[PDB]
């Protein structure tokens, strides 16, 4: 149970992640991210972005976007 | 059909496919830790006199190159007898391309009919050459030469006058199809006398070569440098491994020569270009047995390493960094090939008898009842007083 | 037994006459395959006890005679017939025993 | 075989009658061919693999498999606990 | 005798090769050491070839999307990150994509430097709707897995691509032990997964050679007063008071300080050094 | 001269049976130091062989827990003293040695009569104390082995007592180079420098088997000869050679066809036969127009 807890305790957040108020790697698939971890390029709890090619099945707080960046050509980032 | 040509580029090795055949052997110095040798003398075999062979035949270089992940084709002729078919089988299993191998039903592999004179001093004057001396110009596989990006050959193919003309024809055709010409000297035993004969014999092929590899002993012989360093002395003094200045090898230079490689075994490899020159230190403390003592496996491994590097980056033939890397890669290939051959062949104890190195390093029990290391009866004891 | 000979001993042995084929094994001490060839030749010498004679010449000692015999490398065997009209056979490299038996019977 | 047993039990109304029927079929195998069972081929394993094959699926006979890398006779594979 | 063999091989796709290998017979404890070393060599010591930088020519206005291209700039970079290559190149070379207009841009459309080859020709790059010309310059490198940062050249609007150099996707080893009485014997299995830029058998060979090259260099050769204290010595007050200033009490500490060190401390003169040596010679 | 160098930076002799050495290797690429360090550590602690006394034979002793008149120590204490004696040898095999002494006095390791292949490391190592002019004859057996194991003596063959390594950054990230240090402690049967060289050689011999040809590559010292003997056997009882030993190189195929078959790893005649006609079309550049000309060559063969 301790091994799973340590494994899934994610990244440090907020004032525990940055000394100062701020006023990460992108991986194409999960195997590239795990391979970078094996080569000691990232740590077990270092945050990363994962390209997701399935449906949106991530358990998360039911919240609206923090920010929407809306380009005048029609693309928007939530 | 150049759209069907793959990577790495094909290399055509031209000449003879012999079995454990050595052209020559010269006294040599190798880098060695002599403190270790004294400590391990009772367990590590060493020759009384260190004599190194330049390498083997064109067939062995093809086999060594195929072992490095290269693409090698062997161009030659074998007889249709059982020995010729066994050698063809050995080349195919080693993944050497043998579509450039001509099988001769009329000639015999590894056998020549000589006419020995019984009048004055003994002479031989070959009459009917062996199968691997009878490749004709009509039998050259031009398709292989079209695909191949490098053409490799050695002096053994210049010894027979009929074989020499075929080698010259193959070289000239390969130059036309834009192949790099790699000339590996490997000077055969008769040529080591009468330097003037050697120069006349190799002069034409020498000027057509883009890359040349010689041993340090061969370079000294062609340059008229009499060996002045010591041999078989327990030190690694730098006079045994001297990097000759470029002007010392300038008389051998010609207009189209790109690189000259000078080998001192896996101990040291020197390189010379028009602009650059240098040397790379190696390692020659490999396991050696009486069956592998001439170090010909290293020479084939070294040349195969040079060929492999030069063919995959052919535009880097003058980059000094790539040349240093190429020389170090050749040293490693020679070391591994020598190391493997000791394991395969083993030690002396087709009736051929060999033992492993574990058996070679196993001592006798010293349990002789008369001997001083066992428990005698109470009669003959001589209890040593303390 | 395989006997070591000089160039003058071999000249006296070739110019003379014999009733069995003569095998001359050019060798050197520094050559690994020549040691393996020595093992094959002593097995052959036992098979053909008196039916043949096997001799060896050190090419380092006799480089003049090795060259005049057109030895181009090592190992090298000469199979010399006792019939003067028959021609000798030069083999190069480590050849299997059956080839030597074939040479001795079929053409020597 | 664990998944196969669960597969067979999905077609059974009562798991206790399934156990009895398998044992009854296994008893018949041993009487029919006594010497073939008790070693590498176990009768109960034969019954289960036969019943999976009767559904149209394919399984090796009695789930029997052997190590192909055994270094000759006398050698036992040793288990790392 | 110790021998190796391939017991399983498979090619699921052009970018998925699997191989299983056996090495036997090994003495106790040898298989673990070989398996550990080979696995580490397979995962980071084998050089792979990857696209490391992309540069969109024609001044595409530095936006997040390009007119005529269905995919955004970032998605093109992600697609380029996934293209499997093999090569023998030394240093770095440039490749180029130059596509006329509508259709599918794939790895087939990359113009490659001499030694570089493409493994899966059908790998997708971009969907082009309008008949626009797209011109992307690429940077191709060959690096080790455990390797490092290539020194930045950051201008001309070349987007970096964080490539993970791993031609070997995965590697594992297991050990079987056998015995007949007192005679033990272990067998080593090695499993290798590659992305098609290399066969599993070829990866096994390169890992062994790279390991051997790491250990050859070790075989290289080269061309050819405690119980005597300052107080018991009849020293002048100035000398003694200065010696305690540096926490020196025993004569071992006095002899553990160089003549240069003795001068550096405050209020010690050259004549003072001589007097100490004169007394030292007297005992 | 060499770019990558190694050197002993410290070599110390703590006692006759405790040697210390520290070595440096630099500059290394990132990750290479970790690979070398763990492999070297495992080889040093687990792959280096030693030699020591494996058993002792006593002349007039009931059991190993008795006492002898004239010896201060007991029989069991003697065996422990024999177990701690450090020997060196490069050769294998069960050797025998002898202790044949007359008291009174101090029996040490220098009183052992050793066979010519074996040497003592520490003369002063204590075996027994004799307080009476008695006769003591003890036979010994000696072996060179790995790991650990008349009266048997529990031999621990390993000569490396401990090892350590550290990895340090060489400097600015030109190529993030690293520096490796290796520390070795031995029992004097070999120096730390010799242990470092033996571990390197042992490691190479563990990795080089993968560079031999795969098992069952050649038909079964000189791998060419068995296939030749097969041909001699085939010549008698005229039988001809099987298609698995015939390679496509010996068929007169056009070069475009040959390159396609080799690209698909079809090497022998039997490999080509097992391929159907649909599979060959699946290969690029090999089409239906090429089947008939290839079939005709095989038809003619």
């Amino acid at each position: 149970l301790i091994g799973l807890y340590v494994l899934t305790s994610g990244t440090r957040r907020g004032i525990c992640a940055n000394r100062y108020n701020p006023c990460e790697p992108f991986f194409c698939n999960s195997y590239d991210a795990i391979g970078a971890y094996r080569q000691k390029r990232i740590n077990l709890d270092s945050p990363l972005w994962l390209r997701w090619q399935l449906d949106q099945r991530v358990i998360a707080s039911k919240e609206v976007p923090i920010e929407v960046h809306y380009e005048s050509f029609g693309n928007y980032h939530e | 059909i150049s759209h069907t040509y793959g990577w790495p580029p094909l290399v055509c090795c031209f000449g003879s496919a012999q079995h454990a055949f050595v052209p020559s052997g010269r006294p040599a110095n190798r880098l060695l830790d002599y403190e270790r040798q004294e400590r391990m003398k009772d367990a590590v075999w060493a020759p009384e006199k260190y004599i190194r062979a330049p390498g083997g035949c064109a067939g062995g270089v093809a086999i060594a190159l195929a072992s490095l992940g290269g693409k090698a084709a062997f161009m030659g002729k074998l007889g249709d007898d059982d020995f010729g078919q066994a050698m063809l089988y050995y080349l195919n299993v080693c993944q050497v391309q043998t579509r450039s191998v001509k099988i001769d039903s009329k000639r015999v592999t590894a056998c020549s009919t000589m006419k020995i004179s019984k009048r004055g001093r003994l002479k031989s004057t070959c009459v009917k050459p062996c199968a691997e001396d009878s490749l004709s110009k009509s039998e050259i596989n031009v398709d292989v030469l079209k695909e191949a990006k490098m053409f490799y050959f050695t002096t053994h193919s210049l010894l027979d006058k009929k074989m020499m003309s075929t080698t010259l024809q193959a070289i000239k055709i390969s130059k036309q199809l834009g192949n790099v010409i790699f000339y590996d000297l490997n000077l055969p035993l008769p040529l080591w006398q009468s330097l003037e004969e050697t120069k006349s014999l190799i002069q034409e092929v020498w000027d057509l070569a883009d890359v040349i590899e010689v041993t340090k002993q061969e370079l000294e012989f062609l340059c008229g440098i009499e060996p002045t360093e010591e041999f078989d002395t327990k030190n690694n003094d730098s006079s045994k491994f001297v990097h000759y200045e470029p002007e010392t090898v300038e008389p051998l230079w010609h207009e189209n020569l790109k690189i000259l490689f000078v080998t001192n075994g896996t101990s040291k490899i020197h390189y010379y270009t028009k602009e650059h020159n240098g040397a790379v230190l190696g390692m020659e403390d490999v396991p050696i047995t009486p069956f592998t003592r001439d170090m010909s496996a290293s020479g084939d491994g070294i040349v195969a390493g040079l060929i492999r590097m030069l063919t995959v980056q052919p535009d880097l033939m003058n980059d000094k960094g790539y040349l240093e890397r190429t020389a170090r890669y050749a040293i490693e290939c020679g070391v591994v090939d020598q190391w493997l051959l000791a394991q395969t062949r083993g030690y002396p104890p087709n009736g051929i008898r060999s033992i492993t190195e574990r058996e070679y390093r196993t001592s006798k029990p010293y349990d002789e009842p008369d001997g001083p290391y066992v428990m005698k009866p109470v009669e003959e004891r001589e209890y040593r007083k303390l | 037994l395989v006997r070591k000979l000089s160039a003058q001993e071999l000249q006296d042995l070739v110019k003379g006459e014999r009733k069995v084929p003569l095998i001359v094994d050019f060798y050197a001490t520094w050559c690994g395959p020549c040691i393996l060839m020595a093992q094959e030749l002593e097995m052959l010498a036992v098979e053909y006890e008196s039916n043949a004679m096997i001799v060896k010449v050190d090419t380092d000692d006799e480089y003049e005679f090795a060259r005049d015999m057109q030895v181009r490398g090592l190992p090298t065997l000469f199979f010399i017939s006792p019939d003067p009209s028959k021609d000798a056979i030069r083999t190069e490299g480590l050849i299997p025993l059956q080839m030597m038996r074939d040479i001795i019977d079929n053409d020597m | 075989m664990t998944m196969d047993i669960e597969r067979l039990l999905l077609s059974e109304d009562n798991r206790f009658e399934f156990v009895n029927s398998v044992a009854a079929e296994a008893t018949e195998y041993v009487e029919k061919n006594r010497d073939e069972y008790g070693g590498t081929k176990k009768a109960i394993f034969h019954v289960l693999s036969n019943r999976v094959n009767d559904l149209g699926f394919d399984r090796p006979e009695a789930y029997a498999e052997s190590d192909p890398y055994k270094p000759g006779p006398g050698y036992l594979k040793e288990y790392y606990t | 005798t110790l021998q190796w063999k391939c017991v399983e091989s498979r090619r699921d796709s052009k970018r998925l090769y699997y191989g299983r290998f056996i090495l036997s017979p090994l003495m106790k404890g040898q298989a673990d050491t070989i398996g550990i070393a080979m696995r580490r060599a397979l995962l980071g010591e084998i050089e792979g070839t990857c696209i490391t930088r992309a540069k969109f020519e024609n001044i595409p206005h530095d936006y997040s999307n390009i007119v005529g291209i269905q995919e955004s700039v970032h998605e093109i970079l992600m697609n380029l990150n996934e293209i499997v290559l093999k090569s023998n190149l030394y240093g770095t070379r440039n490749a180029l994509i130059c596509v006329q207009g509508p259709g599918y841009i794939t790895a087939r459309d990359i113009i490659l430097p001499p030694s570089v080859e493409i493994v899966d020709n059908t790998q997708h790059i971009a969907t082009l709707t309008e008949p626009i010309n797209l011109c992307i310059g690429l940077k191709i490198e060959r690096n080790r897995g455990y390797s490092l940062k290539m020194s930045n050249n950051f201008e001309d609007r070349s987007y970096p691509i964080d490539a993970v150099f791993m031609p070997v996707q995965n590697a594992n080893h297991s050990i079987h032990s056998y015995g007949n009485g007192n005679e033990k014997q272990e067998i080593l299995f090695i499993e290798i997964w590659t992305n098609g830029s290399l066969t599993p058998k070829e990866a096994l060979h390169e890992a062994s050679r790279n390991l051997i090259n790491l250990f050859i260099p070790f075989l290289h050769v080269e061309e050819e007063f405690q119980y005597i204290f300052i107080d018991q010595l009849e020293l002048p007050p100035r000398i003694y008071n200065c010696l305690k200033k540096s926490n020196i009490h025993t004569l071992l500490d006095l002899l553990n300080n160089s003549q240069e060190d003795l001068i550096k401390m405050e209020h010690f003169h050259i004549e003072d050094v001589k007097k100490l040596l004169d007394i030292l010679e007297k005992k």
